[PDB]
């Protein structure tokens, strides 16, 4: 079972520079296409009549020998080593974060204090 | 997942296919075998020419 961070994509779309609308645009099909893909791969694929082939052979224990060898042969799980977005994040709100939100606040401090003296 | 078993699979289907063309074949000459031994049945055993004359002029009443 996966986790999958919920995602409400007109914020989305609201986020991305018009100088880069193409990129999020890929990002979102290749969710959908992604997910279109999950919901048709099946998690495994459908067991193997056994004594059924080893019923029908000729060589030995050949299915003897492939029905052990397909279990216990454990197919590796691809590394991920993707996550450079966590990082590409992170930097991002040196950017975005704290520079932005900083100026903004002393922004609204300074409006607000140019409200006060009008109230008087 | 899907790759191992499709490959596996396939090498088990290899056998099937292969041992049904082998019987396919082989009762294919089998039964064929048959036509030239009996091309060789009444072409030659003369005693095969009055087997001829008997079962046949059992058509002509019959159908009267």
């Amino acid at each position: 079972k996966l986790a999958l961070k919920t995602i409400d994509w007109v914020a989305f779309g609201e986020i991305i520079p018009r100088n880069q609308k193409a990129v999020a645009n890929s990002l979102k099909s290749w969710n959908e296409t992604l997910t279109s893909r999950l919901a048709t791969l099946p998690e495994k694929p459908p067991a193997i009549d056994w004594a059924y082939y080893k019923a029908n052979v000729a060589k030995a224990g050949l299915v003897d020998d492939f029905e052990k060898k397909f279990n216990a042969l454990k197919v590796p799980i691809p590394e991920d080593k993707y996550t450079a977005q966590v990082d590409a994040e992170e930097k991002e709100d040196v950017k975005s974060c704290a520079e932005f939100l900083t100026q903004s606040k002393t922004r609204i401090q300074e409006y607000e204090k140019e409200l006060e003296k009008m109230r008087n | 997942l899907h790759r191992v078993y499709r490959e596996v699979k396939n090498r088990l289907d290899y056998h099937i296919s292969v041992q049904n063309m082998m019987r396919q074949k082989e009762q294919e000459h089998m039964i064929n075998w048959v036509e030239k031994r009996v091309v060789q049945s009444i072409s030659a055993q003369q005693e095969k020419e009055t087997i001829a004359k008997c079962i046949a002029d059992l058509k002509l009443l019959s159908k009267k």
